[PDB]
């Protein structure tokens, strides 16, 4: 529903 | 909210698929174009709609009091410089370099 960002 | 108002890339409290729609509008070709709106199920928060090859993708954004705005691991001073942050830097998602999206234009609010 909500796009997650990820981190390297 | 009353805040962004000056802000032609503000639409308040459209709805979610009202949001995706307008960024979807011109299609592929507007990869990239985003606008901002109060989110309709987490009230108080906000949210970034913007078009991803043709689909609509919708990223929340945390707004402190003072103004900041907090995008998960990310912190900004506001939303503009998180916009323009987006717009030099692609905006980080698990396919890294395969799915690179900077924001481009935005939809002009219809007032």
């Amino acid at each position: 529903k909500y796009l997650y960002l990820v981190v390297s | 909210d009353h805040f962004l108002s000056c802000y032609p890339w503000f639409h308040g409290p459209i709805s979610r698929v009202r949001a995706a729609q307008l960024v979807q509008l011109q299609g592929p070709d507007a990869h990239g174009v985003f606008l901002v709106r109060q989110s309709e199920s987490r009230r108080g928060e906000y949210v970034l709609t913007f078009n991803l090859q043709g689909r609509a993708k919708h990223l929340r954004l945390v707004l402190t009091e003072r103004g900041q705005c907090r995008v998960q691991h990310l912190h900004f001073p506001s939303v503009v410089d998180m916009l323009r942050h987006f717009q030099r830097s692609p905006i980080p998602l698990e396919c890294g370099a395969a799915c690179d999206v900077r924001l481009s234009g935005y939809v002009v609010v219809l007032s």
